[PDB]
Parts: C-alpha cells; sequence; structure tokens
C-alpha cells in the first residue's frame, strides 16, 4: 500500500515499455473505458447466451 | 459446436480487428466489393466496413457501433 | 411394428421440439437465435415467440405447437413450461413403450396421474381468498413482481387489476375474457397517464360536426352502404357524357339524403360504420348534411371491435337500413373529444348501457417499442388476473408444484395396482425434468438440486424450488416466486391430453 502512485503504470502506446501514465504518458477519459467495458461484457453475455440456431 | 461455433466466429473479428487496436498497429485492407480498396489502421472505421457473415459477428458489430 | 415405428417417429419430432425449447425455460433460461430465409436472425429467450417463429413441419411437432398456443391463450403464462412438460411426458411414454405396455393404458394412468396432481395442487395452494381490492392488488404484486416484469407492473398493474375488478367484482366461477377487457394503443402521451377507460376511445374521424361534446350521444352501427351504387364504373353510363351525370346524380343525392334523414328520424346522434374494404366508400356531402342537424359518425372499426363495441353497448348488428327503430341505438352517456394528450385526436365514448361494465385500457407512450412493451406488459397482467380469478392460488413456482407432486404421486404410484402404477410412476419421473432443467438454466447442476428438492419435500417444507434472485435453494419464503395454480395445472390438463392424443396415434395417413 505504501507504492499507491503505481496504481497507473501501464504500457506506453508508442512504445514497448511500461511508463508511469499520469506523471507522463497518455491519458482516456474514464467514462468511454468504462462503457466500453460494460458494452464488452454485455456483448460477451448477449452472444454467450445463445445456444443454437434452428 | 453449437456455442463454439458463435465463440470462434467473435473470436475470428476480433483477431481482424487486433493488430489495430493501438496508434501503432498495422493497416487493414478491407474490400466489401470488388475494386473498392480501403486501407485504415483505426479499428472502428474497417468494423463499419467489414463484412460480417455470422449472425454472432452480425451482433458483436451492432453492439460496437 | 409398422405402427410402434410411426408412433416412435412421433414421440422423437416431439422430443425434438421440446429439447429445442427446454434451455429457454425460467426467467434465467439461455437465449436462441433462429433463421430463416429472409436473410437475418432474430435472438429471445421466450420458448412461445420460438415456436410461433419456427418452421414447425411433422404433424406430432404441429400439435406441440398447437399446445404452446392453447396453453398461451387459455392460461396466463407457462408455455415454456407445457412444452418441454410434455417433452418429457413423451420420454417417459417411450420408456414405458420400450416396456411394452400398451398406449391405452399408458393413457387411462396419465388421466389418473392428472387428476392426483390436481388433487395436490388444489392442496398445494394456500386459500388467497381473494375478495376485495387490497388482496387483488396484493396477489398481482406478488405474482408481477416474482417474473421478469418489474419495471412499470406496480405502475401500469393496478388500473389494470382496477379494471378487470370493477367489471366482475363478486367470486363468479366464470371470470372475464380478454375479449370482453380490450386495449386501445395511443403512440403519444407518457407512461403514468395510462388509465382504465370505460366504453370506447379511438382515433379521429369526423370534423365540423359540433365535435365538442354531446351529451347522451345516440349511437348507432352502419354495415350498410351511404353512397352511390357502385359498379365497373361508378356510374352506369359513359364517364364523359358531361350533360348526363349531374342531371342523374341531382336524383342520387336526393337518393342519399332520404337515407340519411332515416338515419335522423331513427333518432342518432353518433354512428358506427364498419370495416370499409367490403363495402363501398361514403359520401362526403352526405355527411355534410348529416352534420347541420348535430349528428356525427365513426368509420373503419375493425370487426372484432365492432362486436366487441355492439355487445358492450347494448347494440345489435345492423345489416342493412330498414330497422329503422330507436331501440336499436346504443344509449351513451357522454362522447366527447380528448385533444392534450399528445398529437392525434380521440373519440372517446362511454357509459351506455351494457351487460357488464365493460372497460378499456388507455396504453400510452412515447414510442413503438415502449408502446410494444407497455401492450404485452398490460397482456400479461390482464391474462394472469384472470387466471387468477378463475381460480384463487399463490403456489410457488420455480421448480415447486412438480416436486412436490412428484414425490406425492410417486407414493400414489406405490399405491396403486395394475401397469397404470408403473405408468404413475413415470408420470412422476417424466415431471421432475422441470425444476431439473430450472436448475440447469441456473448456476446449479439439475442433479444435485433436484435431489435436494425432493429431499425437502419429503422432510415437510411443501414449497421450494428455485428463484430468480439468485440460484441456489431458497424458497421458503419472502424470495420465492410464486404463481396462481391455475397457471400450473392448465399445463398438466393441457399437455396429459396432449400426450394422450400422441400415444393414442398408430399412424397418420393422407387423405
Amino acid at each position: 500500500p505504501e507504492r499507491k502512485n503505481l496504481k497507473w503504470i501501464g504500457l506506453d502506446l508508442s512504445n514497448g515499455k511500461p511508463r508511469d501514465n499520469k506523471q507522463a504518458g497518455v491519458f482516456e477519459p474514464t467514462i468511454v473505458k468504462v462503457k466500453s467495458l460494460k458494452f464488452a461484457t454485455e456483448a460477451a453475455i448477449t452472444i454467450l447466451r445463445i445456444d443454437d440456431l434452428i | 459446436t453449437i456455442r463454439s461455433q458463435n465463440v470462434m466466429a467473435a473470436a475470428s473479428i476480433a483477431n481482424i480487428v487486433k493488430s489495430s487496436l493501438g496508434p501503432v498497429g498495422l493497416d487493414k485492407m478491407l474490400v466489401d466489393d470488388i475494386g473498392d480498396v480501403t486501407i485504415t489502421n483505426d479499428g472502428a472505421t474497417i468494423l463499419k466496413l467489414l463484412e460480417v457473415e455470422h449472425p454472432a459477428a452480425k451482433v458483436l458489430c451492432e453492439l460496437a457501433d | 411394428d409398422k405402427p410402434a415405428q410411426i408412433r416412435f417417429s412421433n414421440i422423437s419430432a416431439a422430443k425434438a421440439v421440446a429439447d429445442a425449447i427446454r434451455t429457454s425455460l425460467g426467467p434465467k433460461g439461455m437465449d436462441k437465435m433462429i433463421q430463416d430465409g429472409k436473410g437475418d436472425v432474430t435472438i429471445t429467450n421466450d420458448g412461445a415467440t420460438i415456436l410461433k417463429q419456427m418452421q414447425v413441419l411433422h404433424p406430432a411437432a404441429r400439435m406441440l405447437v398447437e399446445l404452446s398456443k392453447a396453453q398461451d391463450i387459455e392460461a396466463g403464462d407457462g408455455t415454456t413450461s407445457v412444452v418441454i412438460i410434455a417433452g418429457s411426458l413423451l420420454d417417459s411414454c417411450t420408456k414405458l413403450l420400450q416396456k411394452g405396455i400398451h398406449p391405452t393404458i399408458i393413457s387411462e394412468s396419465f388421466q389418473k396421474a392428472l387428476e392426483k396432481g390436481i388433487e395436490i395442487l388444489t392442496d398445494m395452494s394456500r386459500p388467497v381468498e381473494l375478495s376485495d381490492r387490497e388482496t387483488l392488488l396484493n396477489s398481482a404484486t406478488t405474482s408481477l413482481n416474482s417474473k421478469v416484469v418489474s419495471q412499470y407492473s406496480s405502475l401500469l398493474s393496478p388500473m389494470s387489476v382496477n379494471a378487470v375488478m370493477k367489471v366482475i367484482d363478486p367470486a363468479t366461477a366464470t371470470s372475464v375474457d380478454l375479449r370482453d377487457i380490450k386495449i386501445v394503443k395511443k403512440l403519444g402521451g407518457t407512461i403514468d397517464d395510462c388509465e382504465l377507460v370505460e366504453g370506447l376511445v379511438l382515433t379521429q374521424k369526423v370534423s365540423n360536426s359540433g365535435i365538442t361534446r354531446v351529451e347522451k350521444a345516440k349511437i348507432g352501427l352502419i354495415q350498410f352502404c351511404l353512397s352511390a351504387p357502385k359498379t365497373d364504373m361508378d356510374n352506369q353510363i359513359v364517364v364523359s357524357d358531361y350533360a348526363q351525370m349531374d342531371r342523374v346524380l341531382r336524383e342520387e343525392r336526393a337518393y342519399i339524403l332520404n337515407l340519411v334523414k332515416q338515419i335522423k328520424k331513427t333518432g342518432c346522434n353518433v354512428l358506427l360504420i364498419q370495416k370499409s374494404i367490403l363495402r363501398d366508400a361514403l359520401s362526403d356531402l352526405a355527411l355534410h348534411f348529416l352534420n347541420k342537424m348535430k349528428i356525427m359518425v365513426i368509420k373503419d372499426i375493425e370487426r372484432e371491435d365492432i362486436e366487441f363495441i355492439c355487445k358492450t353497448i347494448g347494440t345489435k348488428p345492423v345489416a342493412h337500413i330498414d330497422q329503422f327503430t330507436a331501440d336499436m341505438l346504443g344509449s351513451a352517456e357522454l362522447a366527447e373529444e380528448v385533444n392534450l394528450n399528445g398529437s392525434g385526436k380521440l373519440l372517446k365514448i362511454t357509459g351506455c348501457a351494457s351487460p357488464g361494465k365493460t372497460v378499456t385500457i388507455v396504453v400510452r407512450g412515447s414510442n413503438k417499442l415502449v408502446i410494444e412493451e407497455a401492450e404485452r406488459s398490460i397482456h400479461d397482467a390482464l391474462c394472469v388476473i384472470r387466471c387468477l380469478v378463475k381460480k384463487r392460488a399463490l403456489i410457488a413456482g420455480g421448480g415447486a408444484p412438480e416436486i412436490e407432486l412428484a414425490l406425492r404421486l410417486t407414493e400414489y404410484s406405490r399405491t396403486l395396482s395394475g401397469m397404470e402404477s408403473y405408468c404413475v410412476r413415470a408420470f412422476a419421473d417424466a415431471m421432475e425434468v422441470i425444476p431439473s432443467t430450472l436448475a440447469e438454466n441456473a448456476g446449479l447442476n439439475p442433479i444435485s438440486t433436484v435431489t435436494e428438492l425432493r429431499n425437502r419435500h419429503a422432510q415437510g417444507e411443501k414449497t421450494a424450488g428455485i428463484n430468480v434472485r439468485k440460484g441456489g435453494i431458497s424458497n421458503i419464503l419472502e424470495e420465492l416466486v410464486v404463481q396462481p395454480l391455475l397457471v400450473s395445472v392448465s399445463a398438466l390438463t393441457l399437455a396429459t391430453e396432449t400426450v394422450r392424443s400422441i400415444l393414442k396415434i398408430d399412424d397418420v395417413v393422407n387423405t
């Protein structure tokens, strides 16, 4: 828990190393990505509840 | 093979759009018709343009749109 | 044996339909995709819709889908349950045929098992003693919130409850038909502004006839022409005889004037005109004349709505103009135009004498999909209420009735004699599929769940099953899902009659 600043190291989009994505790096809006996760899960439910085509 | 037939189609769509996820991703040649060659590396455009042929891919792309 | 092979083919087709429907049973039932030649698919978990859209061709499959439709039209719901219960009845049937039991003995044994099941569900129920507002409202709320539909159930259901109560209050064994409580759609408005309306409300037709309001509006049905005679042409002469159409229609106008004057001496205030396509049109100038002595008209009413409103306003059918009697009309208390409830003009009529206090539900919204969700929600509410009134009960759902029946009916078959005893035991073993498949549409493994339910019902606790709020066996109280028994006993009766018919067959012959 002392390393709470470590919450947000991610890959650099334009590079291949993990970077501290607040002190530097890219940001993406929380709403768009939280909705991305939500719609991804809803898709994975709607297409997985399928059983057969008749 | 009644659910895997859907999972594999969705996985194929993911494999197609995967190589262009980030800003450094590769270019996709999408041809919905003969001669209409298009080269875009943003997966949203190809998803709007890729002519899915399987209803699972249909619904997944519909939710993406 | 050739008849045996054909009967096996029939029961196998029934198996195919039941297997197609099984996984969609219950609120947590999985989705199915329906593919047809039109070039797309649809996603749904309602087995009734699947059978409606299914390209059913086999005779036994046709009988099973007719069973689903009959269950939907007669009982409130449970088509997905009745189809699968019939399929597993056919499963026990094929097992018993392999054991060598002749189908007629199987049929009589299924009648004995069915009557025992009706008795045990009669003993399943807690007497809800519904007699007043609060009982009906509480039963409706628990039934509605026990199922999937919950977003607007507590909002729109109470008006439907009040209407279907006020039409018939007391403890009548027969309940109100949906043909007695018809619904009307307004695309405009909201959800909360929906209401129960006595009489009839319908879209605009009349203009420039004092449309503001009429007291004691005499309403007359029309199924006869009010225009010039029509043929291969609208006239019997050349359409270019410029001097002649005038000189013949100057008396044809007198003819239609005599018609509207006859309508006047009949004593009408508003008119009820039948569906148009099977009849000639109506001359708007005759409408203009009948306006000036303050008489309106309503036209293009669908036939089913015609007999609906006519039997609910004391007006008998009008096959011709000759019947001029004043009693021929209906006597509504008020006809008036409501305007501010969204775009469109609503001709609402109420207060007419009727053999029963008929009421219609004006459903409202803001989108076509909104109208559809509202309409099937109110339809489900109405059918649930009427089947509740037919037989007062709130038995537990989610696998409880058939587990407890399988236990008690297995005991009964143990006490029974003849091949009928073994067949009734097979009846119980067949019926234990639906709790098993409800578990198999929940996280729990079906076998452990069904044996746990059987043990619970064999140790008291006569109401236990699988709910919607979770997957485990928690149906002692509160979170338990409950239904009026009539849906379950109708599932049993209809499925038993269908399996009786199916095994009653040796061969399917072509005329």
